[PDB]
């Protein structure tokens, strides 16, 4: 119930 | 396949007093490295020998082109058109050269393209990239089994799970037990599973491979189950190998639904790792070892039979081996004759290998103190404490 | 969970308040009781008094009676309850029948009463383990070694406390039936395991020896020094 | 430390009240040292995005080999280095995975040399023990709070610039400190010079200094006498 | 005591005097050592790098030349809606990787037919047309699959499933090998059974053996392949694999570990292409799919009667199951004729089977320890206590 | 959830059962397995040893005791919980002797130890008693007005009559085993030297003299249990 | 867990509440017991006097019990209470049944099992108590107790319990010569160990309780100095560690 | 009692470049990102004239520090422990004062509460008769 979590990040380079 | 690395020198070790044993045997070992320079110095001196077939190697670099990129060649098709992924992550539909080697085309491999019209004009063996060309051991670590004290049944454990396999196995498929699949060595911080982990990378036939655990998760998308694929790949490649991965609670922890991106790609990341635990036969040459402290908060399917069968304890070490621990730390320094070493080891404690190799260093930084090198037994009596910081009295007894 | 209830059954069939009183024991101090042919030895590692404690009154061995002796690994307050209450029931059994009271039955009156205290909700179990030693009316060698399950087992040479599984796999290695033949056997014997887990020597180290009735004396602190050094002796002897 | 036979000492953590010199003496290190003194500062090494933390603790072990033996100090190591948490979920475990980098680049496979590394954090007792341990840590410093001796030599490093008159006794200031940490002996000066500067004068005097320690040391205490009272 | 830092003399003396005579010579020497080795490790080189140069003869440079200059690549997409074309609307939007997403049309070597929502499509790179559809194809040596037809684990060796071996049989082999006891009692055979128990219980290779003895080939696909790299075309794969399954006379169709898709939007469309081809294909046919999982996490549209006619629980194997286990285990090793599997079985409650394979794995361990090319009962009993229990059970009951 | 159910004995399942005594009779496995064989010439127990160490005095491990001379006692559960059955049971008969001064029944006896056992949830336990469910199941064997009789005990109260029962770690294999081996007309040696069978088939370790405990009832003699000489002449045969 | 009623044993063996019961009289005022050639004292800390106690007491930190037996308490002040009025019951409970003053040692044991019980059972929390006895009995002269809340004990000659316990026993210890210290050194040696350990930098003579048991014309004295009697020692102290710096 | 007030005028009467933040502010969603924004905010305060930042409400952020069990805690204290290290940690800043007000200082974790950090404990007791009429009279 008390979770209250972060939260991390990973990009995709995208491009053509 | 290729061969295994790793090479090492010499063990010298046999005196330590340097009493020129040391140094007749180290001179000879320094005469062949300059006879080593000597050679290859004359070979680049007088080596003539280039041009001949010139002419269609130049007209195949001309239709390579320059630059070349480098992809992975996820699948194939009709032998004349591919599918090869550049490094950002796309992939096209392109077409194969004549002069590839149709053999050497696998779902994996990396091929050489084209910069403009993607084409696949050669196939790289060796792409290695730098991250996991930094993961397999060069030089092998100087510590052996000679310097590690008691963990007599870890050692039997450890090698008769990474190197009975690879020296004769027959004992294996003659009772039918198919090899362990891996290893874990676990237990408290500072017991030695990093230390049994250099001595069989150095006592080995193999290509050993350290990873960091944490050193696997990587920040752009894919990249993390592609560099835990690389690593597995350049495994069997060079196989037999030892893939070591310590601290692997640095990934191993109980998989929970993910909800935020990056916890999502930590768990294709471990998901990777499994698949590829899971995709080479136990029958074959490679073997993974993962040490851990937080053994207990590993996820319980990463340490199945069916994936990694032996679960070594590194229990925190007995009166005996703490004696032989202080015996093999002790040997390089100069003691009197007034140490006795016995009443460090009866005070009961929880020394552990780290522990002891710190008192021995505490100790002779204490001999220091005094502008001495014989180290007392005092220099250790206060030592002792000097490096152990941190039951209510009388309520035991 | 199952563990905080020391009268409910774990789903394997547990008593872990009982296991936890029982490994409670192996945080006091090691204790090995050796029974002779006509004597019955008792060693206890005695912890280092820094430089104020008095000695007089950190007692690990103590007699329930003339015939019979005991020493203790545990929490001291329980060993302390444990001998009073059973030392009354000694003097009340003499009140009863008049004869001198068999080890065998203080010996289970002791279990009983653990058991007792090991059988319901509010109260705790003893986390003592006593090896009692003595010998009958008729003067047998008898040592029993009395666990906080409630229960006792007779041993012909025990250890308890830390360290006991040392002890006893050195017994096991060296107990003989010669080597009760004496007195001095004996205690070489109980010296020699003592020092297997107390390496310091000297100090730390206390004896009891009962004979056939002389009501043990504690070994004072002059003849163990002289035990040690025929230790040291036939150490350097034998090599 | 070769002919000793001894390996060389590696790692040093600086433990103990808020404020007493840990800070401090990193400080002073790294003005008197010659090595290439190297400040990560915690926190520093949490990025937001993934596995960023483990690369940057690589990266700077490497670039502090590449450099001549080098001296880090993690002050607050606190922060990404407390002990690792069961499980997932709500637990922490990025910064545990850097942590974890951390300590293999501290004692794993690697062995790295010269590299020197010092760490602070006012909690000891929370930290992993894997961290803690020696081989990764040696010396445990503990920085307890000055005793009045101390106290005195402190207050005469930051009474050294004032303007003080005949007369002061800085002994019975530093008597006025019972358990006072370096930092409310030097919080003390300035309250002093305060007092000074609000009279616009430059000199202090006695009655300067112990009405700053008044002011300084001040705290709330258990105001109901019978919750003071229940023990004997 | 306030100790004295060493000074300069101090530093200088104590790198003399109480050292020995070769100190300068033998730390020299491995100083030029190291060196040397660094100046062997620079100068050696290289080498090939070697790229993938065909054997001359095989080269048509002339020809390779030509297809440089003339064929295009194509980047690859899913294809995604089809916008409902009807031949007027023929335009899909179709997303390129972690590329853009584009609404394009078709080239006109491609009929509509050919192009279906989530397939690989090859396409141009500034008008993105879609150049040529891309299936996947369906191979064996590609991920994992079935890899199997006649399996061959029979009904001897498995053990501690009696009741679930019955059941399974009754599930799969009296509609399979018997369909006119169904026809003529006119009850629709069970169209889906689910095989729920903890992992290790035996589940998977249970159905391998009535795979083997109902006469029909078994199929063996990991949910996790679905949920790993090989998501998105699964779906399509899993299609061509039911396809296969058409083609076949029958087929036991079986998914590993469903937990991994049955608890995501590749991942749902594999789930509803398998509804599909469940609640679509015809129940009286005889690709009888068999289902298995160890957390009992389902969606509830999965289990809604006429898609999962029977539950199967796998529960942990008893005395004689555990003691057949430890029998059909140890026929292929090397033990001596004398042992008490029974004694071992006894010594393992509430152990998988799988803990029993290790726990002969151990003993073969023990026994290669001691280099006795037989393994015995006292290496069992190491073994049994080394793998099990991963003084108090003593001292209290007895 | 079973959790909820299994604190407490007085609790009850949605399926009616009692998670406590249930988690009690397995705590029976604990315990060294003990085999008694019923046969017209009488009753005999077969007990193991499980030994811990040499040096263990063999007499202090009591698997097998003699309530009355008449009667044979095995146990396997908890050591002190058994020590208070067997004293109760004891106390009982000699109650038996001094109102009827008669020998009781087998029947009786456990009869007797029942109302001891399954009083864990009586009121009746206010000076004191058992506030859950005994540890240890028995096996009662003797000679009475009916001939041989053996009974065996489970400790929620229940007894059954048993012509030959199996209790203890190895109660399922052994009891199996017996199964298919006995038959009525065995005779007094063969049903031993089956029971010895059934221990070494069964057995951890190799049966030597200090790892097997053996007592016989006969409607002749009293109970007897094998002295070493004794127990050496029934282990040279097998 | 297993902080749970005092009936509850850790995996570990340890009796937290027990345990939690050892620590918290670290929170009692610091008092220490230290036995001397020919006497023995106890000194403790006023540690509550904040201006308007009416100081209505003989002693505070100080129960005397009998004729030959005197205490110091640090713990809780209703188990401190109860703990008195217990040992005064038993030890005249002693001196009615056998007409003889009860030994030191029978009397810390009595309470010993006092508290044991307290802790053995009954769904009760211990005392949070710690207490020093001092008292002379003919047969070892004079001795010193010190207690414990779990129910333990411990003979001593010299003894500190409370606030700064730890740091305090460690200079006494460091400051002690067994054997031949009178009631004057022990005097003085005391309040160097209050000096060091209080939170002051000039302890006060209201601030500090010491009581003083003597053996003299066959008759055992237990006295309390009066404020004169402190202040002048104080005062001596005070002087002496003015020389002493002054030699230094 | 008038501690925002007090600092809305100290950032009307100054020439220093003022940072208004709030200490729930700091808390940010992504891991890491509460620390990187208080490195940001006094390394703008550094490389500025000499400047006030001016936290509100910093018990959200700079509570006492505890065995913090689970991600958020411990993120929290990782801001607390970045402020800490920024107000007097290694690399010292100049002529940037800090202001920060709250209303439970006896919560405020010790390190924070310790001179060379937070030099001076501005109580703002409830006003007291004099005060009282100042306050009715500058608001009549
Ligand atoms: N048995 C041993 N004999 C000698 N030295 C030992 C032994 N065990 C540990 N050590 C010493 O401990 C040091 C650190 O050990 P190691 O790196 O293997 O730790 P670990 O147990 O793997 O712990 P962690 O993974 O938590 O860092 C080694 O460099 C070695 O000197
Ligand atoms: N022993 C001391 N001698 C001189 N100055 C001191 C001493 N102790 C503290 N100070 C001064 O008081 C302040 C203490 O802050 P500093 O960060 O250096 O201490 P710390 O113990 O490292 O604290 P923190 O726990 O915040 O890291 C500094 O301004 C420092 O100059
Ligand atoms: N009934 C059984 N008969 C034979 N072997 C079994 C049985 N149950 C389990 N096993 C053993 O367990 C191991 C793993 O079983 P597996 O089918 O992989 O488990 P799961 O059902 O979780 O997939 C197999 O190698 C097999 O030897
Ligand atoms: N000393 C004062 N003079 C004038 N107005 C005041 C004073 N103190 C409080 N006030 C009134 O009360 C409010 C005080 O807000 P403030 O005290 O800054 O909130 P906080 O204390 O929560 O930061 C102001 O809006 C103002 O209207
Ligand atoms: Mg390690
Ligand atoms: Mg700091
Ligand atoms: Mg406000």
């Amino acid at each position: 119930g008390n979770l209250l979590f972060l939260a991390c990040y990973c990009i995709g380079g995208m491009s053509a | 396949t290729k061969g295994p690395d790793a090479a090492s020198k010499l063990p010298l070790v046999t005196p330590h007093t340097q009493c020129r044993l040391k140094l007749l045997k180290l001179e000879r070992i320094k005469d062949y490295l300059l006879m080593e320079e000597e050679f290859i110095r004359n070979q680049e001196q007088m080596k003539p020998l280039e041009e001949k077939q010139e002419e269609e190697r130049s007209k195949v670099d001309d239709l390579r082109g320059t630059p070349m990129s480098v992809g992975t060649l996820e699948e194939i098709i009709d032998d004349n058109h591919a599918i090869v992924s550049t490094s950002v992550g796309s992939e096209h539909y392109v077409s194969i050269l004549s002069f590839v080697d149709k053999d050497l085309l696998e779902p994996g491999c990396s091929v050489l393209l084209n910069h403009k019209v993607h084409a696949v004009i050669g196939v790289l063996m060796d792409d290695t990239d730098p991250l996991v060309t930094v993961m397999k051991v060069e030089k092998a670590p100087q510590e052996t089994y000679a310097d590690i004290g008691g963990l007599d049944n870890q050692i039997q454990e450890i090698k008769e799970s990474v190197e009975l396999p690879l020296t004769h196995p027959e004992y294996y498929e003659e009772m039918g037990i198919k090899p362990p699949k891996g290893v874990i060595l676990y237990g408290p911080p500072g017991t030695g599973k990093t230390l049994l982990a250099k001595a069989v990378a150095n006592q080995t036939s193999a290509t050993f491979l350290r990873v960091v655990g944490s050193e696997l998760i990587q920040k752009y998308l894919g990249d993390g189950p592609k560099l835990v694929r690389e690593l597995f790949r350049v495994a069997e490649e060079h196989a037999p190998s030892i893939v070591f991965i310590d601290e692997i609670d640095a990934i191993g922890t109980k998989r929970y639904d993910s909800n935020s991106g990056g916890e999502r790609e930590i768990q294709r990341t471990m998901l990777e790792l499994l698949n590829q635990l899971d995709g080479f036969d136990s029958r074959g040459d490679v073997k993974v070892i993962m040490a851990t402290n937080r053994i207990e908060t590993l996820d319980p399917a990463l340490i199945r039979p069916g994936r990694i069968d032996r679960k070594i304890e590194f229990p925190l070490p007995d009166e005996k081996t703490k004696k032989r621990i202080f015996q093999i730390h002790t040997s390089r320094m100069t003691l009197a004759d007034d140490v006795t070493l016995d009443d460090l080891i009866m005070a009961k404690d929880d020394l552990s290998g780290a522990d002891i190799k710190a008192i021995c260093t505490e100790a002779g930084l204490m001999a220091l103190r005094e502008r001495r090198m014989k180290v007392t037994n005092e220099d250790f009596k206060k030592s002792k404490e000097n490096v152990l910081y941190k039951t209510p009295e009388g309520l035991y007894l | 969970s199952y563990d905080r209830a020391i009268t409910v059954f774990s789903p394997d069939g547990h008593l872990f308040q009982v296991e936890y009183a029982q490994e409670a024991v192996k945080k006091g101090s090691t204790a090995v009781g050796v029974r002779g042919r006509d004597i019955v030895v008792l060693g206890v590692e005695k912890k280092s008094v820094a430089k104020l404690q008095d000695e007089r009154t950190v007692r690990k061995i103590c007699a329930l009676d003339d015939n019979v002796c005991m020493a203790f690994a545990g929490l001291t307050a329980d060993a302390r309850i444990v001998i009073n209450r059973a030392r009354v029931e000694c003097q009340s059994h003499r009140l009863t029948v008049e004869d001198p009271v068999t080890v065998e039955y203080i010996t289970r009156y002791i279990a009983s009463l653990k058991q007792r205290y090991t059988q319901s909700n509010g109260r705790r179990p003893f986390g003592i383990s006593a090896l009692i030693v003595g010998f009958d009316f008729d003067g047998t060698p008898r040592l029993y070694q009395t666990d906080p399950s409630g229960t006792y087992h007779a041993w012909k040479a025990n250890a308890i406390g830390r360290g006991a599984k040392s002890v006893r796999e050195f017994l096991e290695k060296n107990y003989t039936d010669e080597a009760i033949e004496t007195d001095d056997l004996t205690i070489k014997l109980v010296i020699k395991a003592l020092l297997e887990v107390v390496q310091s020597g000297g100090k730390n180290i206390e004896l009891a020896v009962m004979r056939r009735d002389q009501s043990l004396k504690i070994l004072n602190p002059e003849e163990i020094e002289k035990y040690v050094a025929e230790i040291e002796k036939e150490k350097e002897e034998n090599e | 430390f070769e002919a000793l036979g001894i390996a060389q000492p590696k790692g040093v953590l600086l433990y103990g009240p808020p404020g007493t010199g840990k800070t401090l003496l990193a400080r002073a290190v790294a003005h008197h040292t010659d090595c290439t003194f190297i400040r990560v500062s915690g926190s520093e090494l949490v990025q937001k995005f993934i596995g960023e933390g483990a690369r940057m603790v690589r990266e700077l072990f490497v670039m502090a080999r590449e450099h001549a033996p080098s001296i880090i100090f993690m002050d607050e190591i606190d922060s990404i280095g407390s002990s690792r948490l069961e499980g997932g979920s709500g637990g922490d475990s990025e910064v545990q995975r850097t942590m974890l980098e951390l300590l293999n680049q501290l004692d794993g496979f690697e062995a790295t040399k010269n590299i020197k590394v010092i760490m602070a954090t006012n909690r000891i007792d929370i930290l992993d023990s894997a961290l803690l341990r020696p081989g990764r840590i040696d010396r445990k410093i503990e920085f307890p709070p000055p005793n009045e001796e101390a106290r005195l030599d402190i207050l005469k490093i930051h009474s050294r610039k004032m303007n003080l008159t005949r007369g002061i006794n800085l002994r019975k200031i530093a008597e006025l400190m019972p358990g006072a940490s370096g930092a409310e002996v030097k919080g003390v000066c300035t309250e002093a010079g305060m007092y000074a500067l609000r009279e616009r004068r430059v000199h202090v005097t006695q009655e300067d200094f112990e009405m700053a320690v008044a002011k300084v040391m001040q705290k709330d205490s258990e105001k109901n006498m019978s919750i003071k009272k229940l023990w004997k | 005591k306030p100790i004295r830092a060493l000074d300069e003399g101090d530093i200088a003396l104590l790198k003399t005097y109480g050292q020995s005579t070769y100190s300068r010579q033998i730390k020299q020497v491995e100083d030029d050592i190291q060196q040397l080795l660094k100046k062997i490790n620079e100068l050696t080189g290289i080498k090939e790098s070697d790229t993938g140069l065909a054997p001359p003869a095989l080269w048509d440079l002339a020809a390779d030349k030509q297809t440089l200059q003339s064929e295009q690549p194509l980047q690859v997409a899913r294809c995604t809606k089809i916008i409902n074309a009807d031949s007027e609307d023929p335009k899909y939007i179709i997303n390129v990787k972690q590329f853009a997403k584009f609404v394009v049309d078709l080239s006109d070597q491609v009929a509509p037919t050919d192009i279906e929502e989530g397939m690989r499509v090859g396409v141009d790179r500034n008008k993105y047309q879609i150049h040529i559809p891309l299936p996947p194809k369906i191979d064996p040596t590609v991920t994992m699959m079935q890899v199997e037809e006649k399996p061959d684990v029979t009904y001897s060796d498995v053990g501690g499933c009696k009741e679930q071996i019955e059941k399974l049989r009754e599930v799969v082999e009296t509609p399979l090998l018997h369909p006119e006891r169904f026809v003529n009692l006119g009850i629709e055979p069970p169209k889906g059974v689910l095989l729920f128990g903890p992992p290790g219980t035996g589940k998977t290779l249970c159905a391998r053996a009535v795979a083997n003895r109902t006469d029909a080939c078994f199929i063996r696909v990991i949910g996790s392949e679905l949920v790993q790299k090989y998501v998105g075309e699964g779906a399509r794969m899993v299609r061509e694999l039911f396809e296969m399954a058409r083609t076949k006379k029958a087929c036991l169709i079986f998914f590993d570990e469903i937990d991994a898709i049955g608890g995501d939007n590749e991942v749902q469309r594999t789930m509803l292409e398998l509804i599909n081809q469940l609640d679509g294909f015809d129940p009286r046919g005889n690709i009888k799919v068999l289902m298995a999982t160890n957390r009992p996490t389902l969606d509830p549209a999965l289990m809604r009667p006429g898609r999962l006619d029977r539950k199967i629980e796998f529960s942990l194997p008893d005395l004689e199951g555990r003691t057949h286990i430890f029998k059909i285990h140890a026929r292929s090793m090397s033990v001596e004729r004398d042992i008490r599997f029974e004694l071992l079985a006894r010594l393992c409650p509430n152990s998988t089977g799988a803990e029993i394979r290790s726990v002969c794995t151990e003993a073969g361990m023990f026994a290669i320890r001691a280099r006795r090319k037989i393994a015995t009962e006292k290496d069992f009993l190491e073994a049994v206590n080394k793998v099990i229990k991963s003084t108090p059970r003593y001292m209290t009951y007895n | 959830t079973r959790s909820e159910y299994d604190r407490g004995v007085n609790t009850f399942s949605p399926e009616g059962r009692l998670f406590q005594v249930e988690y009690a009779i397995e705590a029976i496995k604990l315990g060294s397995t003990a085999i008694g064989i019923q046969t017209s010439e009488g009753v005999c127990l077969a007990v193991e040893k499980r030994i811990t160490s040499p040096l263990m005095e063999p007499s202090s491990i009591e698997k097998i005791v003699e309530i009355d001379a008449h009667i044979g006692c095995a146990m396997s559960g908890l050591i002190a919980d058994a020590k208070t059955l067997i004293d109760k049971a004891r106390v009982e008969t000699q109650n038996h002797w001094f109102t009827y001064n008669e020998t009781m029944t087998v029947e009786s006896v456990t009869q007797a130890v029942s109302n001891l056992a399954l009083q864990f949830g009586e009121e009746d336990a206010d000076p004191g008693a058992m506030s859950r469910p005994f540890g240890v199941a028995l096996l009662f064997g003797g000679v009475d007005e009916k001939g041989p009789q053996l009974f065996h005990m489970d400790p929620s109260g229940t007894f059954v009559q048993c012509d030959a029962r199996a209790i203890g770690s190895a109660s399922e294999g052994a009891q199996s085993s017996l199964q298919e081996v006995y038959h009525k007309s065995m005779t007094l040696k063969e049903a031993i030297k089956s029971s010895l069978i059934i221990l070494k088939q069964v057995m951890e370790e190799k049966l030597n003299a200090t790892n097997i405990e053996l007592a016989t009832v006969q409607p002749g003699q009293n109970f007897h249990m094998f002295t070493k000489e004794e127990l050496e002449e029934v282990i040279k045969d097998i | 867990r297993y902080d749970s009623r005092t009936t509850i044993f850790s995996p570990e063996g340890r009796l937290y509440q027990v345990e939690y019961a050892m620590e918290a009289i670290g929170h009692a005022g610091t008092c220490l017991g230290i036995l001397a050639n020919d006497g023995v004292l106890l000194a403790a800390e006023r540690r509550n006097i904040h201006k308007l106690l009416d100081e209505v007491f003989f002693s505070e930190k100080i129960y005397k019990l009998n004729e030959d037996m005197a205490c110091s308490v640090a713990g809780i002040t209703s188990d401190a209470n109860v703990l008195t009025n217990e040992l005064r019951l038993i030890a005249q409970r002693y001196l009615l049944q056998y007409q003889e003053p009860i030994p030191c040692e029978q009397l810390v044991t009595a309470l010993c099992d006092i508290k044991q019980a307290y802790t053995q059972f009954g769904g009760k929390r211990p005392f949070g108590v710690s207490l020093l006895y001092i008292g002379w009995d003919k047969h070892y002269g004079f001795q010193l107790y010190q207690s414990d809340p779990s129910g333990n004990y411990g003979g001593w000659k010299a003894t500190c319990i409370g606030n700064n316990s730890a740091a305090a026993v460690s200079m006494l210890k460091q400051d002690y010569k067994e054997g031949e210290m009178t009631l004057k050194s022990a005097l003085a040696l005391a309040i160097k160990v209050l000096n060091k350990t209080m939170d002051v930098s000039k302890l006060s003579a209201e601030k500090v309780e010491i009581a003083t048991l003597t053996r003299e014309n066959g008759k055992t004295v237990i006295r309390v100095l009066k404020q004169k009697e402190v202040e002048q020692l104080i005062k001596k102290h005070e002087e002496e560690e003015a020389k002493a710096e002054r030699e230094k | 009692c008038g501690k925002t007030m007090l600092a809305k005028a100290v950032a009307h009467h100054t020439t220093a470049a003022f940072i208004r933040v709030v200490g729930s502010e700091f808390v940010q969603k992504y891991l890491g990102e509460g620390p990187r924004m208080v490195r940001d905010v006094f390394r703008l305060a550094k490389e500025n004239a000499p400047a006030i930042i001016f936290i509100d409400e910093i018990d959200a952020i700079a509570t006492k520090r505890f065995d913090a069990q689970t991600g958020a805690d411990r993120e929290v204290q990782r801001i607390l422990l970045e402020l800490l290290n920024q107000m007097d940690g290694f690399d010292q800043n100049v002529n940037v004062k800090v202001i920060m007000a709250t209303n439970r200082a006896d919560t405020l974790d010790p390190a924070l509460l310790r001179p060379g950090r937070l030099d001076r404990k501005i109580e703002f007791p409830l006003p007291d008769r004099r005060q009282k009429r100042l306050i009715f009279s500058t608001i009549t």
